[PDB]
């Protein structure tokens, strides 16, 4: 069935970041994570993942959160961002039951607004805002310059998210 | 309290050596900041237009131009390892020893081993996670001069002896104008 996560970052300014986030397995909640951006917690509320490979996993998601925050901190730096401001991530991997590619999905909405996708075709972001502007301009360029931000988040949903979701 | 005397180079495209061209051959900027545990109100002041920033804002501005100047240094070194390339070495030490400065002047708003936060004292792994975005935005083939550093701390660390990001990067930066200045021999 589906891999959903759900990342909620309230930045009151670009140096200070509370996340608060979810996944879930088909229906239910099996991850939680919340906290400051230097000591956020991350739990798999069921033992889905051995020790070692959720190590791993929780290696990861911080690796994330680290790089997530830095690239707030740019597009501000170098176009200005109006705090606080909040922005949601809402991504995942859905698997239909014909036998299809696997459907995959990264959205980006700032303030409760539509700001930016993934589109994994060609794997590059595009803006889902109407709304021409420096900053949604600026952060596509970024996303874009990258393989970090194409390819291998791209690999994360296809393979990683897929896999996860036909082990358990 | 601290006062700390930045060099900062240029935000604009140009050789390392031409944008620190004063410092090379003696203008830049004098910091004085302020800390405390639980205030919020950490602040740091600009003198000689003049600002006031956060402590937070301040520190992601070194760090940041500390990552930068170090690849643009070592791409520009890289390029003679000549004439200019023995004074760009000498500069470079120069370099180093006033970064070093800037590092213990910072670290005196401090003065505590365990309580240095973990914000402002992150090891390799999350200095370059943290600054990947900033640092890589500088540069033509950024992700490659970002990884090809990250490996290079982590030769430093296993050279030597879990420790901040810095002080690997200020053995990996001592090391280079050691190589650079036995190499001006010749
Ligand atoms: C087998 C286990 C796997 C399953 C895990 C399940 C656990 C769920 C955890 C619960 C919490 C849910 C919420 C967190 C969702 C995070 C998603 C992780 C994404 C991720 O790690 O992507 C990596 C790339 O990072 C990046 O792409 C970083 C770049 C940042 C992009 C930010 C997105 C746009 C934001 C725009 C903001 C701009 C602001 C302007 C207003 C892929 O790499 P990898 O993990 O495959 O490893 C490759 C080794 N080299
Ligand atoms: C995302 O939403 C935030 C609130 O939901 C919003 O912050 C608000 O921004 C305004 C304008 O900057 C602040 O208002 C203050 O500043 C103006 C400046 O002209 C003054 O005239 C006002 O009197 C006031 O002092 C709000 O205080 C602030 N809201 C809160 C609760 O702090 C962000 O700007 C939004 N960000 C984006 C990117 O849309
Ligand atoms: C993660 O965050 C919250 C935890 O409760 C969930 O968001 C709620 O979703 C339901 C529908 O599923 C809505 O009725 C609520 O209004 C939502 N909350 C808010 C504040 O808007 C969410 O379902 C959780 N899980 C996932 C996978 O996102
Ligand atoms: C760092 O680790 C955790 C957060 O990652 C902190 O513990 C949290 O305490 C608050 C308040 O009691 C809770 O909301 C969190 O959910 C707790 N997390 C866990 C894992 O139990 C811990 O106190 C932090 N320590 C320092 C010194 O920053
Ligand atoms: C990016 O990935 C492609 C493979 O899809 C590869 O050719 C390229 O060398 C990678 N590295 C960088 C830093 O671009």
């Amino acid at each position: 069935q589906r891999l959903h996560m759900l990342q909620i970052s309230y930045f009151r300014d670009p140096y200070h970041v509370w996340y608060q986030g979810n996944a879930s397995l088909g229906g239910h909640l099996t991850h939680v994570l919340e906290g400051p951006d230097t000591n956020t917690t991350i739990i798999q509320l069921q033992p889905l993942q051995e020790p070692e490979s959720w190590a791993r996993t929780q290696s990861g998601l911080q690796s994330y959160l680290l790089q997530f925050h830095g690239l707030v901190r740019l597009v501000h730096q170098e176009r200005t961002l109006a705090f606080p401001l909040t922005i949601r991530c809402f991504l995942g991997c859905e698997l239909p039951p014909e036998g299809s590619r696997a459907h995959v999905f990264f959205e980006v909405a700032v303030n409760g607004s539509s700001f930016v996708s993934f589109r994994p075709e060609r794997a590059l972001w595009q803006a889902d805002t109407q709304v021409t502007s420096g900053v949604v301009t600026f952060t596509l360029q970024q996303l874009n310059a990258y393989n970090r931000t194409r390819y291998e988040l791209r690999e994360f949903l296809e393979d990683t998210c897929v896999q996860y979701v036909q082990k358990h | 309290n601290t006062e700390i005397n930045v060099i900062n180079s240029g935000d604009k495209e140009g050789y390392i050596f031409e944008k620190l061209s004063e410092f090379c051959t003696n203008n830049y900027e004098q910091w004085k900041c302020y800390y405390d545990n639980k205030k919020n109100n950490n602040k740091c002041k600009m003198e000689i237009k003049n600002k006031v920033t956060s402590f937070d804002e301040f520190f992601d501005f070194w760090v940041r131009k500390l990552l930068i100047d170090t690849i643009k240094w070592e791409t520009e070194l890289t390029y003679c390892i000549c004439n200019k390339c023995n004074k760009n070495c000498v500069c470079f030490d120069k370099w180093v020893k006033q970064k070093e400065d800037e590092w213990t002047n910072i670290m005196k708003l401090f003065t505590n081993k365990h309580d240095i936060p973990k914000k402002y004292y992150l090891n390799i792994n999350d200095l370059f996670d943290s600054f990947f975005f900033q640092v890589i935005y500088k540069f033509n083939e950024g992700e490659a001069k970002w990884n090809e550093l990250k490996e290079n701390l982590k030769k430093q660390i296993a050279s030597s002896k879990s420790e901040a990001a810095i002080k690997v990067l200020f053995n990996h930066i001592k090391e280079i104008a050691t190589i650079c200045k036995d190499n001006n021999t010749n």
